[PDB]
C-alpha cells in the first residue's frame, strides 16, 4: 500500500466532499422552494401541483442519491477527468461544467462499455467502493498493457505486469462486448479471472439493456452475493431495488432451507428422471376405499364403494387438469351418482322415472342436502383430498409404501418427512404447477370493494346535481369525471412495494435476466426452475465444470441446456491462466488428470520461482503448524486462509473457499480431503487453484501419489 | 423570480395595479408579475413543465405558439377543480359520520 | 373542556353540536390541500412526498 | 399507542394533522382536530373477564 496511494485516496475524498457539499446546499435551496410552494404559490392549482411535484421529485431524487453519490472516474487519453456518480453535479458558475455525470449520461458510457481491446479513448478507470459520505478506497485497472505500479485489490493490473496479453485482451474483450442477449455461458480453469470477466460482461449487458429491463429486474443465483455486491457498486439504481439474490435453497419463497442431501437421493433428486415420480406421488392419492363409507345421511343409508370411487377417479384422470383443479370433476360425478341411487331409493313405489319436474326437483334436494352433508365432506376429505407440495412430500418420504408404489427408490426415505434439503426445494417447486391452485373464492375482500363502492356512491350522491346549481354559468360536476368504482379505488392503501420486495416474494415472478456463478452445480431440476422462471432465456451462466463438488452437478453444459436452447446459447471458454502462479498449476493439473488422461489444463504464464511446500506433521504438531502459518501470514501482507475437514478447528471447509482468491494459501492433510466423497479429489483441486502467492500443504504420513511433485 | 423582484422595485408606491395587490384588497404579485412581467413556465397535457418559457407578457401580448401552449393547463384546471371537490366531500362525509 | 366557543367568542354552550362543526371545519379547506394525482395510467405518485 | 399510551397517541395524531395543515397554509383550530380524535380511541379490547 502506496504512501502516493494514500495521497491519491485522501484527495479523491475531499473531491467527494465537495461534492457532497453542493449537494446538500441544492437539498437545502429545494427543501426551502417546495415548502415556499406548498404555503403560499398564489398561482392556479394546475401550476401549484406543477411546481410542487417537480420540487419533491428533486428532493426525493437527492436524497436517494445521498448514499453512494459517486461511482467512479476516467481518465481520458487527452489527460481529462470525468467524474461518475448517481446524480449530475455542474458548476453553473464556470458554463456548467460537469463536476460529477449522471451514470445514464452519454459520456458516462465507456465506464461501462470500455475494455483495454477497444479503450473509449480512456486510459484508466477508477472505482470507489463506499459505505455512506466517505470513500473506503479505490481501485484503478488500466484500459491497455499494464505496469504493476497501479494499485487494485483484484491486483489484475500487477498479475498482468508480471503478445500472449493482447490475446488475454482480445478474449476477455470478446466474452465481454458479444451482443448474444441469450444464454451465454462463460468457463475458464481456475486463475484465469472468469470472476472479473463475467463481471464486466453483466455490467455491460444491465448497462446496454437498462431501458429493456429496467422494470422485469435481475436475478442472481449462486453460493455468494459478490456478483450482486459490484452489481450494487455499479448500478445501485438497480441493485439496490431491482436486483434479488438466491441461492438454490431459497428458491421457493418463505422458505430457507441450508441442509444438504446424500449424494445419491440427491441426484436422483436433482435430475427429471424423477419428474414422472412425483406426477404418480400425486396419482397414488387418487385413493379409493378398501371399505364402502356409509353415508350416514339423515333418512336413507346411502353408501359409497370403491366402485364408484374407481369410476369417478377414472373420469378425473381423463379430465387431465391439477389435482387440485381436477378436484372439481371428481366431486361432481361422485355426487351425480350418490344423487342418482339417493333419488331412486327414496322415490319408491310413488316415483320411478318421473323425469320431468318430479324426478328432478327429488335429485335437486338430494344435492342440495348433500353439499352441506359433514360425513359427505369427510368422506370426499378422505378420498382425494386438497393436497400442497408438503403434504404429498412428507407422506411420500415417510410412509415406505407410497415410494414403492410410485417407483421412487427408497434411498430418499427419512421419518422426519418435513425435513427439507436444498435438494427437495426443486420438487417443492414443481409440485406447486402439478397439484395447481384450489381456485377458492374471496368472498370477503369482495364484500369489502362492493361496501367500499357503495359508499363512494353515496359521496357522489352527496353533491350538488346539475339541475339544483346555483352558480352563475354551468360547468363541469365531479359526477361528470369520475364514477363511483374509481372514487372508491382511489382511496385504498394500494400498497407500492420494491421490486427488489415484490420479486422475491412471488414464485411466479418472470425476471428480465438471471445471472448464474457456480452454475456447475445446480442440478438439473434447478435449471428447468430458472428457466420457468426467465421464459426470455437471457442468462449469463459463469462456472467451471472440473470443479464441481454436488453429484446433481453438471456435467456438460450441452446436457443442461439443449433441452431449452438447443444450439442457440453460445459457449466461451478462457485459455490464459495468469493470477496464479505457474507451479500452482503444475500440481493442479496432477490432481485434474484423475478425472481425464488429458482434461484441459490451461497453459500458464507468470511463472513465480517461489515454490509451494510440503510439510509432515506428526506428534502433535499440525496444530502448531497451521498457528505458526496463520501467525506468519498475518504480517505477510494480503489475505491468507487455510483450508481442511472441520474436524480441525482452524480451518475453512474447501466447499466454502469455491469462488475467492488469497495470496497465502495452506492445505492440511489431503488424504482426508480426497476421501471426503464422491468428488473429494476436485476439492483438493479447489483448495490447491485458490493461491496467487503462496501454497503450503500439511500432510501426515506421506504425500499421496498426486502431490509427491511438491 | 428575478422579473417579479424587478417588476415590484420598479413600480411606484402609489400606482392603481400594485396599489390593489398591496393594500390586501385582491390579487398577488404573480398576477401581476403575468400581465406586467412575464407568464414564465407553463404544463404540459401530461402535467410536466415545457422547457421553453412565455417570456411573453399579456401587456405586450402573446404570440400564437405561446398562446397555444398555454392552453393546456388552462384547460386542465377546469377538470382539476371539479375533481378536488370529490375528495373533499369524501373526507367531509367520513369526518361528519 | 371544550372552552371558548369560536362562532360566538363566549363559553361553549350545553347541548352545542360541536362535533358537525368541527367536521365541518376540517373538511372545507380540503380542497386546497395537494392530493393524489388524477393521471389515470403511471407510477405511484406517492413515492415522492 | 402501545408504548406511550393514549394520552401521547392522541397528542401525536393532533399534532400530524396540524402539521399537515399547516403546511398546506390552512389555519384549523386544534379543538376541532381533538373532537375528531378523541372518537377514533373510544374502545378497550378484553383479553379475559
Ligand atoms: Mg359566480
Amino acid at each position: 500500500s502506496g504512501r502516493d496511494y494514500e495521497d491519491e485516496l485522501q484527495s479523491e475524498r475531499d473531491y467527494v466532499a465537495g461534492l457532497y457539499a453542493r449537494l446538500d446546499a441544492e437539498r437545502a435551496q429545494s427543501q426551502r422552494r417546495y415548502a415556499a410552494a406548498l404555503r403560499e404559490h398564489g398561482g392556479t392549482a394546475v401550476e401549484r401541483d406543477a411546481e410542487v411535484r417537480a420540487l419533491a421529485k428533486d428532493i426525493a431524487r437527492l436524497n436517494v442519491a445521498d448514499n453512494g453519490l459517486c461511482f467512479g472516474r476516467l481518465d481520458t487519453l487527452d489527460d481529462a477527468r470525468l467524474y461518475i456518480g448517481r446524480l449530475g453535479i455542474f458548476d453553473r458558475d464556470n458554463d456548467f461544467e460537469p463536476l460529477l455525470l449522471d451514470w445514464r449520461a452519454p459520456m458516462a458510457r465507456p465506464f461501462y462499455v470500455a475494455t483495454a481491446a477497444n479503450p473509449e479513448n480512456m486510459r484508466r478507470r477508477r472505482q470507489f467502493h463506499t459505505l455512506g459520505r466517505k470513500v473506503v478506497d479505490f481501485t484503478d485497472e488500466i484500459l491497455g498493457r499494464p505496469t504493476g505500479a497501479e494499485h487494485d485489490a483484484t491486483n489484475d493490473a500487477a498479475l498482468l505486469a508480471a503478445d500472449i496479453v493482447a490475446t488475454i485482451q482480445a478474449e476477455q474483450d470478446q466474452v465481454i462486448r458479444l451482443d448474444h442477449t441469450g444464454v451465454l455461458v462463460i468457463e475458464g480453469g481456475p486463475g484465469t479471472g472468469k470472476t472479473v470477466v463475467a463481471l464486466h460482461r453483466v455490467a455491460y449487458l444491465l448497462y446496454t439493456y437498462r431501458k429493456q429491463m429496467e422494470r422485469h429486474g435481475v436475478l442472481v443465483v449462486g453460493p455468494t452475493p459478490a456478483f450482486l455486491d459490484h452489481i450494487g457498486r455499479v448500478l445501485p439504481s438497480l441493485g439496490e431495488s431491482d436486483a434479488v439474490f438466491m441461492t438454490p435453497g431459497d428458491f421457493v419463497p418463505g422458505l430457507h432451507v441450508t441442509a444438504e442431501d446424500t449424494p445419491e437421493a440427491a441426484e436422483v433428486k436433482g435430475s427429471l428422471k424423477i419428474l414422472d415420480v412425483l406426477k404418480a406421488a400425486v396419482a397414488d392419492r387418487q385413493e379409493l376405499p378398501s371399505e364402502p363409507i356409509p353415508i350416514d345421511l339423515s333418512d336413507v343409508t346411502m353408501r359409497i364403494d370403491a366402485e364408484t370411487a374407481k369410476w369417478a377417479r377414472d373420469e378425473a384422470r381423463k379430465t387431465g387438469l391439477p389435482h387440485n383443479e381436477a378436484r372439481a370433476e371428481f366431486v361432481d360425478v361422485v355426487t351425480y351418482v350418490v344423487t342418482e341411487r339417493a333419488v331412486a331409493r327414496i322415490g319408491r313405489g310413488w316415483l320411478t322415472r318421473d323425469d320431468k319436474h318430479a324426478w328432478e326437483k327429488m335429485r335437486a334436494d338430494v344435492v342440495g342436502e348433500l353439499e352441506d352433508h359433514e360425513q359427505f365432506n369427510a368422506a370426499l376429505d378422505a378420498l382425494w383430498p386438497i393436497l400442497t407440495p408438503e403434504d404429498v412430500l412428507a407422506q411420500l418420504y415417510t410412509s415406505h409404501e407410497r415410494l414403492r408404489a410410485a417407483g421412487a427408490p427408497e434411498c430418499l426415505w427419512r421419518a422426519d418427512g418435513e425435513a427439507w434439503t436444498v435438494s427437495d426445494v426443486p420438487l417443492l417447486d414443481e409440485l406447486v404447477d402439478l397439484l395447481g391452485r384450489n381456485k377458492a373464492a374471496d368472498e370477503a375482500a369482495e364484500r369489502e370493494r362492493r361496501e367500499e363502492e357503495a359508499y363512494a356512491a353515496g359521496v357522489l350522491d352527496l353533491m350538488v346535481d346539475r339541475e339544483d346549481l346555483m352558480d352563475d354559468e354551468d360547468h363541469l360536476l365531479a359526477q361528470d369525471l369520475i364514477d363511483a368504482e374509481e372514487l372508491a379505488d382511489r382511496f385504498k392503501e394500494q400498497d407500492n412495494r420494491e421490486l427488489s420486495e415484490r420479486a422475491a416474494a412471488d414464485r411466479e415472478w418472470t425476471y428480465g435476466h438471471v445471472v448464474v456463478d457456480e452454475a456447475q452445480e445446480l442440478s438439473e431440476m434447478d435449471w428447468r426452475l430458472l428457466m420457468r422462471r426467465c421464459p426470455r432465456r437471457s442468462f449469463t451462466i459463469v462456472g467451471d465444470l472440473a470443479q464441481r463438488r454436488s453429484p446433481a452437478g453438471a456435467r456438460s453444459w450441452g446436457a443442461m441446456l439443449d433441452s431449452y436452447v438447443p444450439g442457440r446459447w453460445v459457449y466461451k471458454s478462457l485459455s490464459v491462466n495468469y493470477r496464479t502462479p505457474a507451479e500452482i498449476m503444475a500440481v493442479a493439473a496432477a490432481v485434474l488428470a484423475e478425472f481425464a488422461p488429458d482434461a484441459t489444463p490451461p497453459d500458464s504464464v507468470r511463472a513465480c520461482g517461489v515454490a509451494p511446500w510440503a510439510r509432515q506433521v506428526t506428534d502433535d504438531d499440525i496444530a502448531s503448524a497451521i498457528a505458526e502459518f496463520v501467525s506468519e501470514e498475518a504480517g505477510r501482507e494480503g489475505t491468507s486462509v487455510v483450508i481442511g475437514p472441520p474436524d480441525v478447528p482452524g480451518t475453512v471447509p474447501p466447499s466454502e473457499t469455491k469462488g475467492l482468491e488469497f495470496d497465502a494459501v495452506l492445505v492440511v492433510e489431503p488424504e482426508r480431503i480426497l476421501a471426503d466423497g464422491p468428488r473429494g479429489a476436485a476439492e483438493l483441486y479447489v483448495a490447491l487453484t485458490r493461491a496467487t502467492q503462496r501454497l503450503g500443504v500439511l500432510y501426515r504420513d506421506a504425500l499421496p501419489q498426486a502431490l509427491a511433485g511438491l | 423570480e428575478e422579473v417579479g423582484k424587478a417588476l415590484e422595485e420598479f413600480y411606484p408606491a402609489d400606482n392603481p395595479i400594485i396599489t390593489i395587490v398591496k393594500s390586501g384588497a385582491t390579487g398577488n404579485l404573480t398576477q401581476t408579475r403575468t400581465l406586467a412581467g412575464m407568464k414564465g413556465l407553463v404544463t404540459n397535457p401530461k402535467g410536466e413543465f415545457i422547457p421553453r418559457p412565455i417570456k411573453s407578457s399579456f401587456r405586450e401580448g402573446l404570440t400564437v405558439l405561446e398562446y397555444f401552449i398555454n392552453t393546456h393547463g388552462a384547460r386542465k384546471g377546469l377538470a382539476d377543480t371539479a375533481l378536488r371537490t370529490a375528495d373533499s366531500g369524501y373526507l367531509t362525509r367520513r369526518l361528519v359520520d | 373542556c371544550y372552552g371558548r366557543s369560536m362562532a360566538t367568542g363566549k363559553l361553549v354552550d350545553i347541548g352545542e353540536a360541536v362535533g358537525i362543526v368541527a367536521a365541518q371545519s376540517i373538511g372545507e379547506p380540503g380542497t386546497q390541500l395537494t392530493m393524489r394525482t388524477f393521471h389515470q395510467g403511471g407510477v405511484t405518485g406517492g413515492a415522492d412526498i | 399507542l402501545r408504548v406511550q399510551g393514549p394520552r401521547e397517541v392522541q397528542i401525536h395524531l393532533v399534532k400530524e394533522v396540524q402539521e399537515v395543515y399547516r403546511a398546506q397554509g390552512v389555519s384549523i383550530h386544534d379543538k376541532h382536530i381533538e373532537v375528531i380524535v378523541r372518537q377514533m380511541l373510544r374502545r378497550v379490547t378484553i383479553i379475559d373477564s
